[PDB]
RNA sequence: GGGAGACUGGAAUUCCUGGUGUAGCGGUGGAAUGCGCAGAUAUCAGGAGGAACACCGGUGGCGAAGGCGGGUCUCUGGGCAGUAACUGACGCUGAGGAGCGAAAGCGUGGGGAGCGAACAGGAUUAGAUACCCUGGUAGUCCACGCCGUAAACGGUGGGUACUAGGUGUGGGUUUCCUUGGGAUCCGUGCCGUAGCUAACGCAUUAAGUACCCCGCCUGGGGAGUACGGCCGCAAGG
């Protein structure tokens, strides 16, 4: 089909990965 | 197998083409040279496709089926009409 | 100085400039020229007129030494190869023979990326 | 895989009767010999990744044949098992 | 045993009168280990296509050996280690 | 390589050599000589080489580094033993003459195989061969520095020298360090790479193993007084107060052999990176 | 019968030549007639 | 080209990596291997000729 | 070009050495950062090293899917035809589970030619942290191991009997000529009626006529997210 849903999923995954990269250090400090 | 010779094919004059704007960009599989702004056609590939079409027509007539012609220009109407009246096959002029 | 009856010539004509260099059959160059040396600079080096000028300058520098016949070795693509050959043959030198000595990598070193412009 | 003599002798040794090719016991013996050959080949080349799949397929076929012979006659199944040294 | 064809390119500096004794001494190992029929064809003094170890021509030779893979491999190793030899090519004649 | 378990803090990530390829557990009583530790003290008794002290006493296990004689006499390897003074295991030869000797036991040297020295020997790992007869491009180790002088290059474990194209009366060698040297072709060489390649990956785990091997602690100059090390102590954690310099005042410079030495054989030094 | 202004992706059994030349077209038609006659004679 | 083959049809000839004349009659002027569409041979014999030309180039029987 | 292990060679780029050799070379729609006058660029001879193997090389071949073509040697899996001999239902699928599994990334010891994440600058733009240019660390390579992610697309699961066919291609066999055609079974192509559909399109290699089995769904975001659990050194699934 079109690429609207694909672009939405890409944006969501990119924001999730950015949040993960930001909170990586905190998650590691909590899981150490 | 071969039925027609390149000598006769060239003497008949079956290698001329169109002008620059009336050319097909996708025809890179058959163009050989361009002399005096006239696209020259290959010979070996044509001779092979001739035998391919001969085998195709042989299989078609073996399975059952004739060839039907069509024409609209005013330069070969009588020619195709005579050919059809001689061979007993369809034709339109 | 020295004297050389006949020799070879190498024409490296890239998409930016043409470098013509005449040498002896051994491989020792004695007279070279280019558009950058004849006066053109930058994009003006990748032109057929600049290539012809460099070729005629090289031919004159070779005649100054005593070269009369050369065997031409052109390089990979680039506008100015036939022009340089004509300039060499018109400046007072014999073409003799022409060979396209172009390095054809058989899928060797990976080339750079593609231009997106 | 297997020559015409090393296989013919195995067939004649593990066959039901003369000129018996394809019986359950003979097929199981041939599959076991091929399994040993492929195991040695893999021990030599421990990174094939295709001989391993072939070995798995042959082992599946051998397991199917063993199940069939066990469902048909348990006596013959146990006899073949004790004669070949499996399980 | 299996059949194999060995094409050897030796050094052109040597004379044609020391090619057969050298090949015989190199094949004695196979003759004593496996045993087989031999077929030596010496047609040296042939111009090569390109340069090989700073040489223009070479001495070509063809040998046919119906022997074992280990035997032919040892022969190829000895030929490669030898200094008079320049190149060796082993091909299979049965099927490949 | 055998990795110990994390039972105690001293075996967190500790490892040891698998000791594979070793058959015998004792050396040859006839080829064993005495040697006592020195603690890094020269004849004057003063501590010369620091970080050298108490360590487990070892035996010499005499090894022939020349191999000039016994050319046409073959020899079959008997056992592969451990050597403390070396970095790789040693191999015991049983010469057809009747005597026994020791070798560095290069890689791929199994038990039972036979080697043969001399000029007419075959190119195989284990046997010695003159560089004149060794084809160019092979791999050798522990060859020599001078004719009949004894092996002095590429004797450590897992190291090997690459014999490049030789010319005239000299042959080119690429050392494990990358240096390109030239040595007269009359030098006897051992073919093959040194064994015990798994070495250099053993995690000692604790200081006990290094202390048993004979390595005392090492005190950095930053925590020393200005009278003991140029890197004065100061008030707090000091970075040295000046450029890095040896304890005796020698800066971290070239420190190479004296200028214009007998180094005409070297053609290209190693690369720093 | 294709020319320099035909589509190879459309034509499946390309028969190159020329259609503007009346003599060439007549000769091609004669050749096709002979071919179909030789095909029919087999029945 | 346009012919069946000289091996798949003549059934009286073999392909060897030593037939310098046979390999030169097939490779191009610049020493390049000609295409199947130009040689007019079966796939098996075409691959055989390619392997023979490669073996010749390796044993230094052709100028690549 | 089915995979694994070993040996070996050519083109080409880079660097160094020995000759010839000048004041430019690289670069762009134009321009310089970069390389030079300490001898740049360029040509001949020699040496060092690593990725890949032009031409054969394609709507072509293999593999369960990824994926796979310089040459040689050892082993091995899969498939097709003919004889049609052998046991005679042993056939197909498969919840969990196990194995393989594109690229990217991490540890160990190496190597690193070219390309090239990040990083530096040169240039346009009002702003370029990008598209363009110049150097380049990880990465791309080798052996031991790891996560199991791709538009892993034929977006179409495996198996079975049938549905005008037309026509190129690879393979094994037969009747008719006596090199040419028909028949035989599988894959690979492209059209096409019957049939299917919302149309595109499939149409004997179904998306058609019938059946066994596994997985998925009952509106888009929230969210393939948080929680707990599992695998994993870590990213991560
Ligand atoms: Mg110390
Ligand atoms: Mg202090
Ligand atoms: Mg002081
Ligand atoms: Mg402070
Ligand atoms: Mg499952
Ligand atoms: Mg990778
Ligand atoms: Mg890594
Ligand atoms: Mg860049
Ligand atoms: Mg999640």
């Amino acid at each position: 089909g079109s690429v609207i849903k694909k672009r939405r999923k890409r944006m969501s995954k990119k924001k999730h990965r950015k949040l993960l990269r930001r909170t990586r250090v905190q998650r590691r400090k909590l899981g150490k | 197998m071969a039925v027609v010779t390149m000598k006769q094919l060239l003497d008949s004059g079956a290698h001329f083409g169109h002008q620059t704007r009336r050319w097909n960009p996708k025809m890179k599989r058959f163009i050989f040279t361009d002399r005096n702004g006239i696209y020259i056609i290959d010979l070996q590939q044509t001779l092979t496709y001739i035998d391919k079409a001969y085998e195709f027509v042989k299989e078609t007539v073996a399975h059952g089926g004739t060839v039907l012609f069509v024409g609209t220009k005013k330069q070969a109407q009588e020619s195709i009409a005579e050919e059809a009246t001689r061979v007993g096959m369809p034709y339109v002029n | 100085k020295k004297n050389v009856p006949h020799g070879a010539a190498h024409i490296k004509s890239t998409f930016n400039n043409t470098i013509v260099s005449i040498t002896d059959p051994q491989g020792n160059v004695i007279a070279w020229a280019s558009s950058g040396h004849v006066g053109f600079k930058g994009s003006r080096k990748s032109t057929p007129f600049a290539a012809q000028l460099a070729a005629e300058n090289a031919a004159r520098k070779a005649q100054e030494h005593g070269v009369k016949k050369v065997d031409v070795f052109v390089k990979g693509p680039g506008s100015g190869r036939e022009t340089a050959i004509r300039s060499l043959q018109a400046a007072g030198l014999e073409v003799g023979t022409i060979s396209d000595v172009t390095p054809q990598p058989h899928n060797g070193c990976r080339p750079p990326k593609r231009r997106r412009v | 895989a297997l020559t015409a003599e090393q296989k013919k002798e195995i067939l004649g040794q593990y066959g039901l009767h003369d000129t018996d090719t394809g019986s359950p016991e003979a097929q199981v013996a041939l599959l076991t010999k091929r399994i040993q050959d492929l195991t040695e080949h893999l021990k030599v080349h421990k990174h094939d990744h295709h001989s391993r799949r072939g070995l798995l397929l042959l082992v599946g076929r051998r397991r199917r044949l063993l199940k069939y012979v066990a469902q048909v006659d348990v006596a013959r199944y146990r006899s073949l098992i004790e004669r070949l040294g499996l399980r | 045993m299996r059949p194999y064809e060995i094409m050897v390119i030796l050094d052109p500096t040597l004379d044609e009168r020391t090619v057969a004794p050298s090949l015989e001494t190199f094949l004695n190992v196979i003759r004593k280990d496996g045993g087989t029929v031999d077929k030596v064809d010496i047609w040296g003094r042939r111009r090569l296509a390109y340069e090989i170890a700073k040489h223009a021509e070479g001495i070509y030779a063809v040998i046919d050996v119906k022997a074992e893979p280990a035997t032919v491999s040892e022969l190829d190793r000895q030929l490669n280690l030898n200094e008079s030899v320049l190149r060796t090519k082993v091909l299979r004649t049965d099927k490949h | 390589i055998r990795k110990y378990k994390p039972t105690t803090p001293g075996r967190r990530g500790a490892s040891v050599s698998d000791f594979a390829e070793i058959t015998r557990s004792t050396p040859e009583k006839s080829l064993v000589r005495p040697l006592h530790g020195k603690g890094g003290r020269n004849a004057h008794g003063r501590i010369t080489t620091r970080h050298k002290g108490g360590g487990h006493k070892r035996a010499y296990r005499v090894i022939d580094f020349r191999r000039h004689d016994k050319d046409g006499v073959n020899a079959k390897v008997a056992h592969i033993e451990y050597d403390p003074n070396r970095t790789a295991n040693i191999a015991l030869l049983h010469y057809l003459d009747g005597e026994k000797r020791y070798i560095i036991a290069p890689q791929g040297l199994k038990q039972g195989d036979v080697i043969e020295s001399g000029a007419n020997a075959d190119i195989k790992p284990g046997n010695n061969l003159p560089l004149r007869n060794i084809p160019a491009g092979t791999v050798i180790h522990a060859v020599e520095l001078r004719p009949g002088g004894g092996a002095k290059l590429a004797r450590s474990a897992g190291v090997s020298i690459q014999l490049l194209g030789k010319e005239g009366t000299y042959a080119a060698l690429r050392m494990p360090s990358g240096e390109i040297r030239r040595v007269d072709v009359r030098c006897r060489a051992t073919v093959g790479e040194v064994g015990n390649a798994e070495q250099s990956n053993i995690n000692w785990g604790k200081a006990g193993r290094m202390r048993w091997k004979g390595k005392r602690p090492t005190v950095r100059g930053v925590v020393m007084n200005p009278v003991d090390h140029p890197h004065g102590g100061g008030e707090g954690k000091t970075s040295g107060g000046r450029h890095p310099v040896s304890p005796w005042g020698k800066p971290e410079g070239r420190t190479r052999k004296p200028n214009k030495p007998s180094d005409k054989l070297i053609v290209r030094r190693r690369r720093t990176g | 019968i294709l020319d320099t202004n035909c589509d190879p992706d459309v034509v499946d059994y390309p028969i190159p030549g020329n259609d503007d030349a009346i003599r060439s077209a007549a000769l091609l038609t004669k050749v096709i007639a002979s071919a179909v006659a030789e095909g029919l004679q087999a029945r | 080209k346009t012919r069946k083959c000289v091996f798949c049809s003549k059934k009286g000839q073999t392909i060897d990596y030593k037939d310098t004349a046979l390999l030169r009659t097939y490779i191009s002027e610049r020493g390049k291997i000609r295409a199947r569409r130009v040689t007019g041979n079966c796939v098996q014999h075409q691959r055989d000729i390619a392997v023979a030309v490669k073996n010749a180039r390796e044993v230094a029987l052709l100028p690549f």
